[PDB]
């Protein structure tokens, strides 16, 4: 029948406090990078892929000859 | 002019269990009723006009 | 104009509505962050058996919990301030256009060269034509040059209005008495559209905006056939 | 019984009159603006006069007749009356904005200009003048009655509050006389409407503190003022102030800078 | 013809969002210059900028409006 | 900004004084569970003695579960804590709760 | 500023009602003079039917509608100008 | 001695539940509510002009 | 200039107020309108509390510019402690008038 | 004096549960119904 | 908290009656004046 | 034993595991068996039996800590009853809907959107990423 | 007897339940409005037929939840009986002044309700902005019953301010200083100042718009020389802090119920706690224009207000944060009120969050006047003001009326409103970013989904509302009296009893100075 060891007694909430505070900050820089990858850039290259070779004349040509125009038939 | 605050002390201190609105005796109760009366038949008259001009006249 | 099932903003007309996307994605990420965080520790603060009740000492959290937010506003207010006063800066535009509020519909008037005006109704739902768009469409577009700089100048009539544009990132309001100035760029044609965003009354819901973006030889022609 | 020092209420019927009285005055407005008929307004400001009255009567029987008033309670009557007077001061903040708001950026269809293209303003040296001069007066002379009151003087009291009262009659007086001859009117655009209702709710207030002012001077010829314990009085005098520094906001701003 | 007029340029007076007074001043100045033009009797075509100004910034019922107090006797600014 | 050794040896005076009265008792013991600890051993054999010198076996056990409780899922503390008791446990006469039937819902 | 006089050892009546009838009764007296000197009509001007006067958006809630509350028949014109 | 919620709480719950499902189920698929979703993915275009 | 005729305090109050008056000009304070000063709150020294009753609630500041005051009735009989701070409190009921 | 204690310092009674129910479905119901009352009215002038 | 047991219990049945009429309280005055809306309209 | 309402202002038992010494004992009067087990207590308490230590305890205390901690059933009651409102406020909506409302306006017809979706991707709403981008101009249909 | 004590009341308990009472009253009226909303949105087209009437219902909606519910509830109602208990008071200053600002709310209300059921309503929208306020958008009676409802309210609220202010500055033990105070007390004398300096600018403007309709004055109206921007800056100048008004006695009450179910003495950080809400009172004077971005406001304006509006979110986090570390190692009781309170600061700290988004004015020329705007106030006001105002009522029930609540069915009703709240208002964001307008009969038929789920959550909150009012039956139907409350050392509202007797302090309390 050996003895039992001695555990930690003391400060038990703040270290439970401290562990998941820092916890809680890799989760948000590792959300952060997510939501930079998945959406703030995601729409930047949206918008540049979107308007590199963009032709406005042409766009316009398209919707002209589907109808959509008021003062261009 | 003579100081009659004593008197009026008297009066408004009898134990008597009269609130201060009607401690000065019948002419309080007098007012009271004419000024109870204008403000409820005012408020009822007033609900008869709400019905009145709830409605469109020709 | 929006889709059905939409989360965010209409898709950026204009340059500065692409900032203003680029702007709230930076914002909306902060403020899930926060609201997260907020959650999660109310979470972790109610999973415990573990107490400590006495009296807790404030001075060196409240440093962190001041100084972080103030940080934060910081970083929100320096591209916010950006845009506003990019917004704000000096244009030339090519062209105006006036547009004035009723009850319930807008005018237009195009009076750099010509004495053009006319008035714009929404198309009542028994009227539409197949294909054409509940309270939103006009019988009188408010045709305009595509990548040209506008000024419009908007007022009113008779009561407040306000006349927007979402996707162009556009709204002013319409005051009697008052001439308020906006700018406009389109970098595409097509059609734009916007309500009225000023409650003016019993048809506030119905009187809407449709711009068509065009070139400008096609703008020309449609102007001296409109006189 | 109690051992603290405030004062318990006896249950009492004002405040419900007076809440009715407010409903039948605005009940009444709106029949005289839009159904042509005076009946509920004079009734609503006729139970409104008599709720004040008979109010005020309690909480004069309440402190010289019955003793209520300890220096805990009447430390409380002071607060109420600043920050009453505080409230009074923010409402007319609002009406010297809408002043500045359209004085300072003349819109086109007064002729881009302050004063507005075909109105003649006042001569602020003349009536205007007077009137400044008649209310601090009166706030020279309502301080000597309230030094006399303190110092145990009857007749000094007296005889300056009198003064004081006369003046704030006299002002209004002139100030109705000067609102006859004025050739501009309250529909005469926003010059008439900051002018006459600024100056008419300044001249409200002139009648109200002069009310006060005058039964103070009721109270002191019944001997309901000791030389140490007054604050009817005190209350009259901060409010009569508070009228003389409007004036002399109205003054300054409406009558020579707006002139 | 200092011109080849599109629109009314930028105008350090007025350079905010309410206009009003950009309108109302290139309309006052129009028409004084007209006035003074008339009298002495030269050439309202000196005048031709603050028409083009005004007419591309006011409103269509303002400028009608101001017209008709004009001839009225009650345009309340100075000409 | 004192030391656990400091902390712990006021702890174990206020308990030990000969005539500490029953208002004491609860008033420590209530205070004590307030912080972010489990009580040191030797205090709550302090504790558990001054029970004894009020007579009152009772609140021996209630402290006893206190000590338990405030472990929340650390469950190796309440164990270690009664082991080093043992002694006195025994000495005294104080049957934990567990042999006392009260640790059943 | 200090005004122009000088007292403060005793603060009091006697010195209050000094400055009401040294002071503050005579300037009023000086300002009832100054005022009862340019009284006297002055010219009503020409009646001009100025869009931003006379303003009637609903008629008034006495008389015909169409008077001010204060009218003065001698300086304060109708929407229609001067009554007779 | 059970309370209400030993005795009567597994009912409560799963009637609860299944009840719940069943009626939003019903009231959003049968009674002709027009939901309208996206076309993407769902509506083949058709000639308008 | 000079004269008389206004009633003084000592003339005319009545009531509560003159009860107030009169009881401050002896250093007594019946209607509690001073706070007390502390004893050293010792078993042998508590914080004596009047009262016209056999019960008063108290509100203990436990230490100089503490924000929490901690709150109880005082009972007739022996000194009871605050909850907080220990410190002794012992009612003294009397009399009629405080 | 007044009444003091539960269900004595109100201005209703809750001496029967049901006549209590009765009262507090007119209390609240009318304040509920009203605005529905007001729409009709307002519908039926034109 | 503690507290006394009830002084009147009220029993599941009691219950559901005062849950039943308090819902009908709000539910059928406006279920009355919502379900005659097309009688209003056209007046 | 029996708490009573005009016992409000004196020291109060209660079982909370933040303060496990309440003010007073759960059981202040003592029959004659109980009297003499208090007695025994002032004696060593190895002599008391189990029975009599039980005894003492439940003087002292009400509840002990697993008893006063334990946890309930309750959440099941408050989950599933609302739930079951939940489902009730669906049948108003079936009411609503089938004898308040009227037809929709006919623009949600299935051939009035197919036309109006064409239309909108011949305009070419939201082309960069909301609407349009999700529609292949060159393969004619919705993007896979 | 019965007229002497519910009629001519000067006593704050009796007073306090007046208003409790009438708040609850109002709150039917408001619920019911906003249910008629949301029918005429619930599926594309008109329910209504007559959008003047839409525009009345939305507009009774607002004045009603804010001049008749929550402020009457709050301040009134709470205010009332806490306050003059928690510093051991004999009652207010002005008890019978006191009297006075409940009986004029009545009459208020149904000035009010004439508007709606005169000529055609005021369908103006809470702003009543002139000139579709003004006599010819707006002819005939019913703006003017509007404007002189508010007047009533606002001199029963400046006569109230006056009252708290003076009570809690006058009428503490003279051992207590200010910073001895409870923070729900410092929170109503707070909430007392803003009133006091905001209700007389709003009624000097609203004034003006009484005179512009009748008396012939331009104010507002161009043709005169007016401005009708000039009423906006009146009214959003008492209209901003208005609704810190509507939730400062919020904040103090969540700040006694998380200290009160943490099981602690005391709330974490308290002179923070004092700090951050004097400092939102004060900056909540000089940011009332992010309520006209897009009126035509030159840009460092603009730069301005954007910046002020922002310092707001610190002294708000500092309480938000301070909360949660009240919460940290608590022994947490899972009441119901404790529920309310725990969905407050959350919900609260979102809508605070979305009105960051919209203080930065080029977001906010897109954002405002639509949705996203409404999405935001229902998050602070029906899941902030709301949730406050609930786990309050449930909390203090037990002291005002002596008996207790059955705390499952009160679990039941939170879990049935948290749903409907956030099922109605969560996705009008989604309305609000894709350009939904606000004051909206009818909509574009994209916006049919959210709009469609928006108004079936409305009908959850409803049941929600209905099981409230028999909960409340229910428990004074069982009649379980009160005999033990824990905590009473720290909570001295609870230490005369429940209920308290109708004089409480009779004689003060005892505090020595040391
Ligand atoms: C937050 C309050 C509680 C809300 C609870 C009720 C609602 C449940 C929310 C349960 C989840 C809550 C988290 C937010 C959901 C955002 C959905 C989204 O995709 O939003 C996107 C943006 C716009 O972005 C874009 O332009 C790109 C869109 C990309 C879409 C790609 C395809 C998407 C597939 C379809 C998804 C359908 C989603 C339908 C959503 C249907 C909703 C009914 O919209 C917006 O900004 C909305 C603005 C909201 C501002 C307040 C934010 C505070 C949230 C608090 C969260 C705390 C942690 C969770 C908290 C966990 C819950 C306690
Ligand atoms: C209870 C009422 C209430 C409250 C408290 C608030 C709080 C705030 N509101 Fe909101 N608001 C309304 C009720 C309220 N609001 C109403 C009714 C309207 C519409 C009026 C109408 O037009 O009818 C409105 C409209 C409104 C507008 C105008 C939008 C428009 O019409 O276009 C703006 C703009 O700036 C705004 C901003 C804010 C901000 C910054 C706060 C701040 O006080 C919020 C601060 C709180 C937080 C930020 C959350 C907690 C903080 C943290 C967890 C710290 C860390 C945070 C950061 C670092 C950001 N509000
Ligand atoms: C020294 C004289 C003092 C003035 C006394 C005049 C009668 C006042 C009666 C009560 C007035 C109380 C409020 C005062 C408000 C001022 C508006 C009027 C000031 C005034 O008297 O202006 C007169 C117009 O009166 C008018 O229209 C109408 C006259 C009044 C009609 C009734 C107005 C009622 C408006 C009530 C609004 C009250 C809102 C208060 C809310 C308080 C906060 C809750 C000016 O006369 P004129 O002929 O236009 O020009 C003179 C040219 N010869
Ligand atoms: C038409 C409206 C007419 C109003 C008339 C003017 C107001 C008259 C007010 C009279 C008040 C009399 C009662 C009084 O003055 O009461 C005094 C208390 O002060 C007090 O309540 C002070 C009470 C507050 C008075 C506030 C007065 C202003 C109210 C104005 C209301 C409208 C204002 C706004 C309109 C836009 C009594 O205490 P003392 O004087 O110390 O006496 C005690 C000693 O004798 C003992 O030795
Ligand atoms: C926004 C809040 C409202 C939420 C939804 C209300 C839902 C439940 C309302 C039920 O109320 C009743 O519904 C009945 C129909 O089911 C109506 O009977 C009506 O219709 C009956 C069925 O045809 C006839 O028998 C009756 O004469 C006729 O008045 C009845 O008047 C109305 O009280
Ligand atoms: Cu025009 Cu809204
Ligand atoms: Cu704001
Ligand atoms: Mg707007
Ligand atoms: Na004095
Ligand atoms: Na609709
Ligand atoms: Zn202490």
């Amino acid at each position: 029948s050996t003895a039992l060891a001695k555990p930690q007694m003391r400060g038990l909430l703040a270290r439970r406090l401290r562990f998941h505070i820092v916890g809680a900050f890799m989760v948000s820089l590792g959300f952060a990078t997510f939501y930079k990858f998945a959406v703030a850039e995601k729409r930047k290259k949206a918008y540049a892929d979107f308007y590199r070779n963009y032709d406005s004349m042409k766009d316009f040509e398209e919707m002209r000859k589907a109808g959509i125009f008021q003062s261009a038939k | 002019f003579e100081n009659r605050v004593a008197e009026k002390q008297k009066l408004f201190q009898e134990d008597n269990g009269l609130p201060v609105h009607l401690k000065g005796g019948a002419t309080d109760n007098i007012l009271y009723r004419v000024t109870m009366t204008l403000c409820l038949g005012g408020t009822l008259y007033s609900l008869y006009c709400l019905g009145w001009a709830s409605f469109p006249h020709k | 104009m929006a889709y059905p099932m939409q989360l965010g903003f209409q898709d950026a007309t204009s340059p500065i509505m692409e900032e203003l996307l680029h702007f709230h994605d930076h914002t909306l990420m902060i403020v899930f962050l926060i609201s997260s965080l907020v959650l999660y520790i109310i979470s972790l603060m109610l999973t415990t058996k573990l107490t400590h009740t006495s009296t807790m000492d404030a001075q060196e959290v409240e440093t962190i919990w001041t100084i972080l937010p103030a940080i934060i506003l910081i970083l929100i207010a320096l591209p916010s301030l950006r845009i506003l006063y990019m917004m704000d800066e000096i244009n030339n535009p090519s062209l105006t256009v006036k547009t004035m509020g009723h009850q319930w519909y807008w005018s237009y008037e195009y009076t750099d060269y010509e004495d053009l005006s006319f008035d714009s109704y929404m198309i009542p739902t028994s009227e539409l034509k197949p294909g054409e768009l509940r309270l939103l469409e006009v019988d009188n577009r408010v045709v305009l040059p595509m990548e040209m700089t506008i000024r419009m100048l908007v007022s009113s009539e008779d009561v407040l209005h306000s006349w927007a544009v979402p996707s162009l990132g556009l709204k002013t309001d319409a005051i009697p008495g008052r001439l308020n100035q906006t700018t406009l760029m389109s970098s595409r044609p097509g059609l734009y559209y916007g309500q009225c965003s000023e409650i003016c009354g019993s048809n506030h819901s119905f009187m809407p905006i449709v711009l068509e973006l065009v070139p400008l030889k096609y703008f020309e022609k449609w102007s001296a056939s409109m006189l | 019984h109690q051992t603290h020092a405030y004062h318990m209420v006896n249950p009492s019927p004002w405040p419900l009159t007076g809440a009715l009285s407010a409903l039948l005055m605005t009940s009444g407005l709106t029949m005289w603006f839009h159904f042509n008929s005076m009946t509920l307004l004079m009734i609503g400001l006729t139970t409104n006069m008599l709720t004040m009255y008979q109010w005020w009567r309690d909480v004069i029987r309440e402190s010289t007749f019955q003793g209520h008033h300890t220096p805990a309670v009447q430390k409380g009557l002071r607060y109420g009356m600043i920050l009453f007077i505080i409230s009074e001061v923010l409402f007319f903040t609002g009406f010297f904005w809408a002043f500045y708001h359209s004085s300072l950026a003349p819109t086109p269809e007064l002729g881009g200009c302050w004063p507005p293209t075909g109105i003649h303003p006042l001569n602020p040296l003349e009536v205007p003048l007077l009137n400044t001069s008649v209310l601090l007066a009166s706030g020279v002379s309502i301080t000597w009655a309230h030094h006399s009151l303190m110092e145990g003087d009857r007749k000094h009291m007296l005889q300056a509050l009198f003064i004081t009262i006369t003046l704030g009659v006299y002002f209004t007086l002139l100030q109705a006389s000067e609102y006859y001859e004025a050739p501009f009117t309250i529909s005469d655009g926003v010059y008439g409407s900051t002018f006459f209702v600024a100056t008419g709710f300044h001249g409200l207030h002139v009648i109200i503190g002069s009310t006060f002012l005058i039964v103070c001077f009721f109270r002191q010829l019944k001997f309901h003022f000791t030389s140490n314990h007054h604050f009817g009085f005190e209350a009259a005098a901060w409010y009569w102030h508070f009228v003389d520094v409007v004036w002399l906001f109205l003054y300054v701003s409406i009558y020579w800078w707006g002139s | 013809k200092i011109k080849n007029y599109q629109t009314a340029p930028f105008d350090s007076r007025f350079p905010n969002q309410n206009q009003t007074r950009n309108c109302w001043q290139n309309y006052l100045d129009f028409h004084r210059c007209e006035k003074a033009m008339t009298a002495k009797g030269g050439d309202v075509s000196v005048c031709e900028w603050y028409r083009r100004v005004y007419k591309s910034l006011c409103p269509i019922s303002w400028v009608s409006t101001w017209d008709d107090r004009r001839a009225e006797g009650t345009f309340p600014g100075k000409i | 900004h004192e030391t656990d050794e400091e902390f712990d040896a006021r702890w174990v005076t206020y308990f030990n004084k000969p005539d500490i009265d029953a208002w004491e008792l609860r008033k420590g013991m209530n205070t004590l569970v307030g912080y972010d600890l489990v009580p040191e051993p030797k205090i709550i054999d302090a504790a558990l003695r001054a029970c004894r010198r009020l007579n009152d076996f009772a609140s021996a056990v209630r402290i006893l579960e206190v000590v338990k409780d405030k472990a929340g899922p650390h469950k190796e503390i309440y164990p270690y804590v009664i082991q080093e008791l043992r002694p006195t446990l025994n000495e005294l006469g104080i049957s934990t709760p567990e042999e006392l039937g009260l640790d059943k819902v | 500023a200090s005004a122009a006089k000088g007292d403060h050892g005793g603060t009091g009546a006697r010195t209050w009602r000094f400055l009401t009838f040294g002071l503050a009764l005579p300037s009023v007296a000086l300002c009832t003079l100054n005022s009862w000197l340019h009284s006297g009509h002055r010219e009503r001007p020409a009646f001009i039917p100025y869009h931003h006067l006379r303003i009637r958006t609903k008629p008034f809630s006495w008389g015909d509608g169409n008077h001010t509350f204060f009218h003065n028949p001698r300086v304060n014109p109708l929407p229609t100008g001067y009554e007779k | 001695a059970p309370d209400f919620h030993d005795k009567y709480g597994n009912a409560v719950l799963a009637s609860g539940a299944t009840f719940c499902v069943a009626v939003w189920v019903y009231m959003a698929t049968q009674i002709g509510i027009e939901w309208n979703p996206s076309p993407v993915g769902r509506v083949t275009p058709k000639e308008w002009r | 200039a000079s004269g008389g005729g206004v009633p003084t305090d000592e003339e005319q109050a009545t009531g509560l107020e003159r009860e107030v008056m009169l009881a401050a000009r002896k250093g007594q304070d019946p209607y509690n309108i001073l706070a007390p000063k502390a004893t050293s709150g010792t078993k042998e020294d508590p914080n004596l509390v009047p009262s016209i009753t056999n019960k008063r609630i108290v509100g203990c500041i436990c230490e100089e510019d503490n924000s929490t005051v901690i709150w109880f009735w005082l009972h007739k009989g022996e000194a009871q402690r605050c909850p907080s701070c220990g410190t002794h409190y012992k009612l003294v009921p009397h009399q009629l008038a405080h | 004096h007044y009444e003091e204690g539960p269900g004595k310092n109100i201005p209703f009674s809750v001496e029967n549960k049901w006549r209590l129910l009765a009262m507090m479905t007119l209390f609240f119901g009318s304040g509920f119904a009203a605005p529905f009352f007001i729409v009709r009215h307002q519908l039926l002038k034109k | 908290i503690t507290a006394k047991p009830a002084k009147t219990p009220t029993s599941p049945k009691e219950q559901a009656i005062g849950l039943s009429v308090t819902f009908l309280s709000f539910l059928l005055p406006a279920g009355w004046v919502l379900y005659h809306l097309d009688n209003y309209k056209k007046s | 034993s029996v708490v009573k309402s005009e016992d409000y202002a004196l020291p109060s038992y209660v079982d909370r595991r933040d303060y496990p010494l309440p003010d007073v004992a759960h059981v202040k009067n003592l029959s004659a068996s109980q009297k003499a087990l208090k007695e025994k207590e002032k004696a060593s308490w190895s002599s008391l039996s189990i029975d009599e230590k039980v005894e003492l305890y439940r003087l002292k205390f009400k509840e002990s800590f697993a008893e006063m901690n334990r946890s309930t059933n309750e959440w099941k009651t408050v989950v599933g009853a609302a739930m079951f409102f939940i489902g009730f406020t669906a049948l108003l909506l079936i009411w609503e809907k089938h004898y308040v409302y009227g037809p929709i306006p006919h623009t949600f017809e299935e051939e009035w959107v197919a036309k109006q979706t064409k239309r909108m991707l011949d305009m070419k709403v939201a082309p960069i990423q909301g609407f349009s981008a999700k529609w292949d101009y060159d393969k004619n249909e919705w993007k896979k | 007897m019965f007229i002497n004590r519910w009629l001519f009341s000067t006593n704050h308990k009796d007073i306090g339940t007046l208003y409790l009472l009438f708040g609850a009253w109002a709150g039917m009226v408001g619920t019911a409005l906003s249910l008629l909303i949301r029918a005429e949105l619930g599926q594309p087209g008109t329910l209504l037929g007559d959008d003047q009437i839409y525009n009345v219902v939305v507009t009774a909606h607002a004045f009603v939840m804010i001049f008749f519910m929550v402020m009457p509830i709050m301040i009134g109602g709470f205010g009332n009986w806490l306050v003059p208990l928690m510093i051991g008071a004999p009652d207010m200053a002005f008890p019978r002044m006191n009297n006075m600002s409940f009986w004029l709310l009545p009459p208020s209300f149904l000035l009010l309700l004439a508007s709606s059921m005169v000529e055609a309503g005021a369908g103006t929208g809470w702003t009543v902005y002139p000139p579709l306020a003004g006599n010819l958008a707006h002819a005939g009676a019913s703006v003017d019953l509007t404007i002189f409802s508010l007047h009533l309210a606002g001199v029963s609220s400046i006569l109230g301010a006056i009252n708290f202010i003076t009570t809690i500055i006058n009428m503490k033990p003279p051992a207590m200083s200010q910073y001895q105070t409870p923070l729900f007390v410092w929170s109503v004398m707070i909430t007392a100042v803003l009133l006091l300096l905001s209700l007389p600018v709003l009624a000097a403007g609203i004034t003006m718009l009484l005179t512009d309709r009748n008396l012939n004055t331009t104010f507002f109206d161009p043709a005169g020389g007016g401005d009708p921007i000039l009423y906006q800056h009146l009214f959003w100048f008492f209209g901003h802090p208005e609704v810190y008004i509507l939730i400062l006695p919020g904040f103090g009450m969540i700040s006694h119920i998380v200290t009160y179910y943490s099981g602690k003495k005391e709330p974490f950080g308290y002179m923070g706690m004092v700090w951050a809400m004097m400092s939102i009172g004060f900056l909540g004077f000089i940011v009332w224009a992010h309520h006209m971005f897009t009126v035509g406001m030159d840009v460092d304006t603009r730069a301005y207000f954007t910046s002020a509006t922002m310092i707001i979110a610190i002294p708000t986090g500092v309480k938000v944060f301070s909360w949660l570390a009240t919460l940290h190692g608590g022994n947490i009781k899972w009441s119901p009120a404790m529920m309310w309170a725990l969905g407050f600061i959350f919900l609260f700290t979102v809508g605070g969050l979305t009105g960051i988004v919209l203080a930065n004015s080029s977001l906010d020329i897109v954002l405002h006047d639509t949705y996203y705007v409404v999405a935001h106030f229902h998050y602070v006001l029906s899941m902030g003001a709301v949730f406050a105002i609930m786990g309050g009522f449930v909390h203090w029930f037990p002291l005002f009326s002596g008996y207790t609540l059955n705390d499952t069915w009160a679990k039941i009703h939170f879990a049935i409103m948290f749903v409907g709240v956030n099922m109605t208002f969560f996705p009008q964001h989604f309305l609000g970013l894709s350009g939904m307008p606000r004051r909206y009969s009818d909509y574009p038929d994209a916006y049919t989904m959210w709009n469609t789920i928006s108004s079936m959550g409305s009908f959850i909150s409803l049941t929600a509302v209905m099981l409230m009012v028999f909960i409340i039956w229910e428990a004074f139907a069982s009649k379980r009296e009160v005999l033990t409350v824990d905590l009473t050392t720290t909570n001295l509202e609870w230490l005369n009893g429940c209920p308290p007797p109708y004089h409480t302090f009779e004689e003060p309390t005892y505090v020595n100075l040391k």
